[PDB]
């Protein structure tokens, strides 16, 4: 399933399950935009900065 | 309820505004001191979908992403002023600015508006008025027996009386000028009120510091170039064409969804 | 289920977002200084199946768009505060906010106290201060601002329009109202004066038109009806052989 | 929206300044100490699809590629300062110039 | 999404790009010192399928196969350099080339482009330039009280002092000359920068070498013969249309295919 949610504090969670990276449970920075790579790389845009 | 058919209704808006100014330019060719309008549009936000510059791979970005547009939508209609070509009507009430100044009027709720327009006449009360009946200031006042009025060009309005050998002074046609001349809000009746985009109203003699010259016995026509008007009408009319044809295919498509 | 509803549905939404891009192209057909997007699809993952070979698709997805940075025509305008790009270069606008955007709509106007700013208010750096009393706004090729005063036989410097280089256009930020910001893959904005560096020049009295050529968009959009309609009847093809398997 | 239609649009507005160069010409015959001007054009833009010069090969290059160009733009309209004929009015305050001189 | 469709697609695109070279001569017929441009078209792809020669029945070759081509793609677009029409205009600063010759121009930046256009004037250095502004190589520098300058076939410039009966050179107008004329890059404002493809810059004074004669008081008009461009539109016209009806023949068959 890769139906993959945000919460308020940031952390991604899949089914209520956190996802795993490498280091870790998977923790985003709180209300910023992701777009997961070919290789599963996560990049985070804060909005209104460029 | 489709995002085509939406884009596609936002150009068709945008080249009918494109024929309204089109239309409103080619309306007014016979007015004198008009200038002539010319629309610009912007795109409208874009989707963002697949945000480009971010990681396609651990060591490799994606290079210009997927962003999906919407449609267009017009800014605004910036005027042309420029000097209008002069005509030679022999009267002696009729004033034409050479330069970028304006003249200021007094509207009948005590604001004042500013006119290019320099067709004047006189009101029974013996004031310089516009054909609306405005009073034109600075409210040179005619006396009756007046035999001729000599305009000049740096502004000053003079009446010959009977057998005087000098002529008597009665007013002094001042010329206003603006920052942005195109910020001017164009209320009809060819007058233009300031706004905050307009800077502020500069009163200047005509023939200083760049307040045009006075020109007595000629009018400024108005500087629609009709040509252009036509060759654009041409391509108004052809854009039109092809968003409609957009239109119908959105239309087609659906067809065979609601089918299926 | 596990059938082909879904690849078909794939298809359709390609052909929707080709639609897409083709009536954004169309729709922005008299803005100035706008360049074409087109849409690049490539093919969904693949699944193999193992002999005691083969490999069967998914789909197809769109990737990304690209904006077509050739130069566009010229067109006339008389106005003297208007000026056209010949050759790469932007023009950088600065946002209420504080970031510079870049913009190649050269369209510009004098705000109420000088400065020189684009059709949506927006200010232009380099900044410029139009004395009031002008007579005349002359922006050479090499983007050299002079200001003509009634009696000085001598014009005025004013400023320099100098052009931001990117060494990978296609990757901006198209933000909306005809601006572009930089971006991770269009980074290093390279200031320079037009003329150099590669850098372009400017004409004056003209504006840059869009680069959308119209018999494209026509015969795409034919494209897309009908390999819509092909799709369509794909889906219609299998809701066709489900039913029959469900009336076992 | 086509480029074609926007090539032919500059064309029209050259010819236009053209006749109106022509027509202000004509308007001011009888003037004395008249100077006729006169229009130059220039190139416009030029679309380089195909570079002229460009190394299709590691041996043969590509001759006079794909140069498709924009319309026309008037450079300038100048002046002819040439001496006009000479008339005699014959009144003592009338003065003509013979060289290049002006009065100021 | 089908061939045909694209070969149509070919076909009509090329025939634009005809139609914006017609269109490009035309705007330029009032240029000085154009010349007129023409596109060559050749054959895209050619799909194999049945080999031609292949050996068919062991001791039978098969001729002609199915050679299934694409469609058209322009060559290039080649100038005819020809001599355009001299028209006199009684000007001591105009000069035309009647032979095969360029002017040489240096651009601010450092560069050297070549010219044709003759229409010279001064600069408030006294320094003969384009009527763009951009400075004539050698660099003709002109004495501030001339009477007459005077431009000989030979490129020499005289200029006529008062109290000396005797014209004094000042300069010597030299016309660069090149292996491939078409090869020229033009960069607008009718001027050409040399590229790999037209050889080197060879300098010649006017007369000897092949370069031209120089006339003064003369102007190269374009060579433009507008009749072969009306010829050309209607075909350019004719084909596109007919293209079109291939579009719509495919789209038909396209939809009956879908429609079943």
């Amino acid at each position: 399933n890769g139906n993959i949610q945000v919460g308020p504090t940031g952390q991604l969670t899949i089914q209520g399950h956190p996802v795993i990276g490498e280091g870790g449970p998977i923790t985003v920075p709180e209300g910023s935009e992701i777009t997961i790579a070919a290789d599963g790389t996560i990049s985070a845009l804060n909005p209104g900065d460029p | 309820m489709i995002s085509s058919l939406w884009i596609a209704k936002t150009g068709l808006d945008a080249q009918q505004t494109n024929m309204d100014v089109i239309a409103n330019n080619l309306a007014n060719v016979s007015t004198n001191g008009f200038k002539r309008q010319r629309a610009v549009f912007e795109d409208l936000l874009y989707q963002t979908i697949r945000q480009p510059g971010a990681q396609s791979s651990e060591q490799t970005t994606l290079p210009s992403g997927l962003q999906i547009g919407t449609g267009v939508r017009p800014v605004a209609t910036e005027r042309l002023h420029s000097q209008g070509n002069l005509s030679q009507t022999n009267n002696s009430k009729d004033v034409a600015i050479k330069g970028q100044g304006f003249f200021q009027v007094m509207l009948p709720d005590g604001t004042s508006a500013y006119t290019r327009d320099g067709s004047f006449q006189v009101d029974q009360n013996g004031q310089l008025v516009t054909a609306g009946g405005f009073q034109v200031q600075p409210a040179i006042t005619i006396p009756a027996n007046a035999l001729s009025i000599t305009i000049g060009r740096d502004g000053v309005v003079s009446v010959t009386q009977q057998g005087q050998a000098a002529p008597v002074q009665v007013g002094q046609l001042n010329l206003t000028t603006f920052m942005n001349d195109t910020g001017l809000e164009s209320i009809g009746e060819n007058l233009y009120i300031e706004t905050q985009s307009s800077g502020a109203p500069n009163e200047s003699t005509p023939g200083l510091n760049g307040a045009g010259l006075l020109y007595q016995g000629y009018v400024e026509t108005s500087n629609v170039n009709v040509a252009e008007e036509l060759v654009n009408m041409i391509q108004v009319q052809r854009a039109y064409e092809i968003n409609s044809k957009a239109v119908s295919t959105t239309d087609q498509m659906l067809q065979k969804l609601t089918q299926l």
